[PDB]
């Protein structure tokens, strides 16, 4: 029930030059879920691009 | 070379530990974290607490 976050930032070709940014401890979260990914682009624009 | 630089590492010695300023410290990084302290519109503020 901790969700711990780990970020490489990309400047490196590392892949696992991973940073530890924010946690919540105590996380409630449902038992079975579904997983999704999603982007907005408003006023200003982005390429919101996932590789794997 | 690391591009982790400007960071703010917390590095406790017990009188024992040359500092590796070529690797900024990396190896006896007790801790660090990822913050730019430069050219701020306001002064940066530092809280430090020893607390148990």
């Amino acid at each position: 029930n901790t969700l711990t976050v780990m970020i490489n930032n990309g400047f490196t070709p590392d892949k696992n030059d991973y940073e530890f940014c924010a946690k919540v401890e105590n996380m409630i979260i449902p038992a079975q879920g579904h997983f999704g990914i999603s982007a907005a682009t408003g006023g200003l624009a982005d390429d919101h691009d996932v590789l794997s | 070379g690391k591009k982790n630089n400007p960071a703010i590492v917390i590095i406790g010695n017990n009188g024992q530990i040359h500092y590796d300023h070529q690797n900024d410290g990396a190896s006896q990084a007790l801790a660090s974290c990822q913050r730019d302290f430069r050219n701020k519109p306001y002064p940066v503020r530092a809280k430090i607490t020893y607390y148990q």
